């Protein structure tokens, strides 16, 4: 049960291989779904399965 | 990846309908 700042969703976490721009925090999927994070702290994206 | 939104496989895959059709063809010839 992840919380970044103020997603808090609950899945599994992946390693991804996504490319945020320096300001993007979040992905979203195509039915307004969040796909991915970015961790704050370490600047990687995280993939929410 | 949905909500409780899940998606069953079909029962005979591809493969095996284009095999179905295979054996129709093949009858048919
Ligand atoms: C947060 O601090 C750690 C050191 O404790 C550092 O490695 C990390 O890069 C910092 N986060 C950002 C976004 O710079």
């Amino acid at each position: 049960n992840f919380n970044f700042n103020g997603l808090t969703g609950t899945g599994v976490l992946t390693e991804s291989n996504k490319k945020f721009l320096p300001f993007q925090q979040f992905g979203r999927d195509i039915a307004d779904t969040t796909d991915a994070v970015r961790d704050p702290q370490t600047l990687e994206i995280l993939d929410i399965t | 990846k949905f909500n409780g939104l899940t998606v069953l496989p079909p029962l005979l895959t591809d493969e095996m309908i284009a095999q179905y059709t295979s054996a129709l063809l093949a009858g048919t010839i």
